[PDB]
């Protein structure tokens, strides 16, 4: 019953941690972005490997953070913060700038919360035109070995939601994820190697278990 | 309208909830499901297939296919032991990197029977005889071919059949306290001229139907 | 006890007392009509797709590590069903594959037969990137190592870890057989198409690989042949086409 | 009265959300609706209208009427190419800004089938063959009029039919892995004494019944 | 139909390759597989049978 394929998978980890600001001078620093697979988590990667092929929804819940920067001003009265949480499906725009104008554009699903309140949450369905993912492809890419494009499943941007000349502050997220309804095909064994990369199944040749003494050791009985 | 009292609990994010989630795609139909050969439902279905268990697992051979092969020796020996090993998969290291000891090691309780299989791989000409014998949690292990034999045992004769079967009863987890195995030279092999000397015997593991498992938790090997 | 089976002008013979693994419980068979009923028409060959091709015979001595083939693209040099690769964008079929064995009494091993889907293979550099050519050479079989690899592009084939990064000894996972000197010398596998989509197409995608492997190496003694030969036999089934009219 | 307790969620802002809100004008009758003609349900309505196509895209004529004319020359040149093109409506130059293609761009998976039509606009007096050609997706574009021949081909007499129409059934999206059109002189166009030497062929779009879109995004034109 | 007259300990295979009329006569073991053919192992058969169905002459 614990060993059913729902009990198994379906449960919540913390996937991305960003931090992004109001005001900088490098304009990549004032937004934080996430692309969404199952292969730089390394525990939830290693249960997913025993199928070869998936099918589930996803389930976000966001956790965010702020903080004055230390630089020198104080006796502020501010009121509480306002955050844009946006997902781009596969196919879509992605923006360069925090004033783009794809913040804006009406096929991006956006979310817009402030602090203080309980902590937000989007639900994505399977968004394939493929009946499955995959969780291993031995193929080309049209050139690269192991990637397919039937794999695609979007991308999170977060900012801040201020107007013209905005006061000096420090933001964190932390992204939650949890698959539902979830489906397997087709059991393989599990990975005994250490990961190497995000993208390759490379590893490093490694023992197919520890010693003992003698095929005849057997620890003496209590 | 209708008056409304909050309890406590209300506006917290709990890891393992379960709630109904708006959806960020709510104009989308989803691909519908093919049918795929190989669904899978619970996990129990890969600890119910044999793998090759690595019995040689001594120094100098933790790195070839030699380490799955138990050494039969030619002449006469007809009372050592070839083999013995206690019965602990998911903690000893026999049995550790199998299928069934892979799928133990996710979870903190688990209990049922054991199926092990034996394989003579040697020339159709060879014959001789072999003791295996069996222990119980809580008993030494047999220092002789004799007392072995006033235990629980099978004669296995190579020369009528080439495998045989056990199914061990009483299996949990936590100088052991767990039952054993050991095989014995009940006569020695004997060939006819022309044919090898030495062969080779392999163990397979799989567990049986009625195996359960219990506190999903987080493997050790990553 | 000998059986006598003709496909097409081909024709083997088998025993009678052979055992079959069909690999997931499932036979192959067509997408049946309506996935895409409209503008998605299918054709069929059933010419000379249904027919036995064999490849050469593999050569199994002492020391042999292994050997893996590629599927499809071992065929694409086999007559008609070759030709049809070229000729269509899109297509899909399953198989049947015959592994046999000529040895004596006075022989003995063992060799695993495993049908592996979607087999994606490491490279011998962790940061490096294999090439096309070191993952297969079409009807001529690729070789596994008995100790980890060098070299650029290359597969690591260190035998213990399949390529893969798994424990060898876990492959009965798969669709597999097992073949003792002692007690039997063939094995038959029915693979039916397994992938994510109904159709694909067959040049840039390997469905599923052929692995044959020893785990306990030939031994021989005084005057018998020092070597083992084995053949492959694949007959396609079902084999299925986008349409061109 | 009526315990109650708050779940992780409250008070979040949800840009996406269905709810139920409260009226700022309770009391006020609204005009009723009117009988308008031409009212739409469905943006598959306005694809499935035939727009005529930019074949003719090509240097010093972007800003002209002749961009949808395709030239038919006069003489005889009964084996040369006429025109050719890749058919992917969405990201092709040629089909990008038609009523199709601007629907299509809206979202980032589509699929169906398409319709295209072609019509000749020359004197009553003229007379040929041309040869219509198709090639599916991952084959090459015929080099001559013979092995276009030897494909799935149309022989268009503009003396007997001034229009000729095709409907292609394999559409998706993502050295293009698409299929393409090609049209060939069969014959050469002859003509009585008095008439025009040259004369022009035009393309119409459309979509067929069978088309379906998901995952609404940004369009990339503003 | 093929005999093997070797000793009950002998174990092997064999490929059978048969080419139709108008073709040319395979020249390696690969593309004898990419034919007609039956894998005869001797340590289970004794004998092969073939049946060849369209002979006539000049």
């Amino acid at each position: 019953s614990e060993s059913s394929i729902e009990n198994f998978l379906c449960r919540s980890a913390c996937v991305y941690m960003g931090e992004y600001h109001t005001t900088n001078t490098d304009t990549s620093k004032l937004f934080a972005s996430w692309t969404i697979n199952a292969r730089r988590m390394v525990q939830m990667r290693r249960k997913l490997e025993l199928f070869t092929y998936v099918r589930f929804d996803m389930e976000v819940t966001f956790v965010i953070t702020s903080k004055q920067d230390q630089g020198t001003q104080l006796g502020q009265d501010m009121p509480p913060l306002t955050h844009q949480i946006m997902y781009i499906p596969p196919g879509g725009p992605i923006p360069k700038s925090v004033t783009d104008y794809t913040w804006q554009t009406s096929t991006n699903p956006s979310i817009f919360w402030t602090e203080g309140n309980a902590p937000p949450r989007m639900s994505i369905p399977f968004i394939s035109i493929g009946n499955a993912y995959s969780n291993f492809y031995d193929g080309w890419s049209h050139g690269v070995y192991g990637y397919n494009t039937l794999n695609h499943m979007g991308q999170i941007y977060v900012r801040h939601v201020n107007g013209s000349s905005p006061l000096p502050m420090t933001s964190t997220v932390r992204m939650y994820f949890k698959p539902k309804h979830v489906k397997v095909w087709v059991p393989r064994p599990p990975r005994l190697c250490q990961y190497k990369n995000a993208s390759t199944v490379n590893f490093t040749p490694t023992n197919i278990t520890e010693k003992r003494q003698s095929i005849n050791y057997i620890p003496e009985t209590v | 309208g209708l008056p409304v009292m909050n309890t406590p609990g209300s506006n917290q994010f709990l890891t393992s909830d379960d709630f109904q989630s708006p959806s960020a795609m709510p104009q989308f139909d989803v691909t519908p499901e093919l049918n795929i050969p190989g669904e899978v439902q619970n996990l129990m279905e890969i600890a119910e297939v044999d793998s090759v268990v690595p019995v040689n697992n001594v120094e100098g051979k933790l790195d070839t296919m030699e380490i799955y092969r138990i050494p039969v020796q030619s002449g006469n020996h007809q009372s050592s032991q070839v083999f013995g090993f206690q019965v602990q998969p998911g903690l000893d290291n026999v049995f550790k990197h199998t299928l069934l000891g892979e799928i133990l090691n996710y979870y903190a309780h688990w209990s049922g029977s054991i199926k092990l299989t034996f394989v003579f791989c040697g020339s159709a000409m060879a014959t001789g005889k072999f003791l295996l014998a069996y222990a119980p949690p809580g008993a030494n292990a047999p220092k002789s071919r004799k007392d072995a034999m006033l235990g629980t045992h099978i004669i296995w004769d190579v020369g009528l059949q080439s495998s045989c079967v056990l199914c061990i009863p009483w299996i949990s987890q936590t100088y052991t306290s767990a039952g054993n195995v050991t095989c014995w030279y009940q006569t020695g092999i004997v060939v006819p001229a022309g044919t090898p000397t030495s062969c080779s015997i392999m163990c397979f593991v799989s567990a049986c139907n009625d195996f359960s498992v219990r506190l999903l938790k987080d493997t050790p090997f990553i | 006890r000998v059986r006598s089976i003709t496909l097409g002008n081909s024709t083997i013979t088998t025993q009678e007392s052979a055992n079959v693994v069909v690999a997931y419980g499932r036979w192959p068979e067509y997408l049946k009509d309506n996935e895409a009923t409209a503008e998605d028409q299918p054709t069929q060959p059933d010419v000379a797709t249904c027919r036995f091709y064999t490849l050469e015979s593999v050569t199994w001595e002492r020391d042999s590590p292994g050997w893996w083939w590629k599927f499809p693209d071992a065929l694409k040099d086999m007559g008609l069903f070759g030709q049809n690769m070229y000729y269509h964008y899109l297509g899909r079929a399953g198989y049947t594959i015959h592994v046999q064995c000529n040895a004596s009494k006075f022989h003995q091993g063992c060799l695993m037969v495993v049908c592996v889907p979607e087999a994606e293979m490491g490279c011998s550099q962790v940061d490096g990137t294999v090439n096309e050519h070191s993952l297969s050479e079409g009807e001529t079989a690729k070789k596994f190592a008995s100790t980890s690899t060098n070299g650029t592009n290359t597969v690591q084939s260190i035998v213990t870890n399949a390529g893969m990064g798994v424990g060898v000894g876990n492959l009965t996972i798969f669709p597999h057989q097992w073949i003792n000197l002692r007690t039997n010398n063939c094995a038959t596998i029915v693979m039916p198409y397994i992938n994510n989509v109904p159709m694909d197409n067959m040049f840039r995608h390997h469905n599923f690989t052929l692995m044959i492997i020893p785990f306990v190496p030939l031994d021989y003694s005084s005057d018998s042949s020092t070597y083992v030969p084995i053949t492959v036999t694949v007959a396609p089934m079902c084999a299925e086409y986008n349409g061109l009219r």
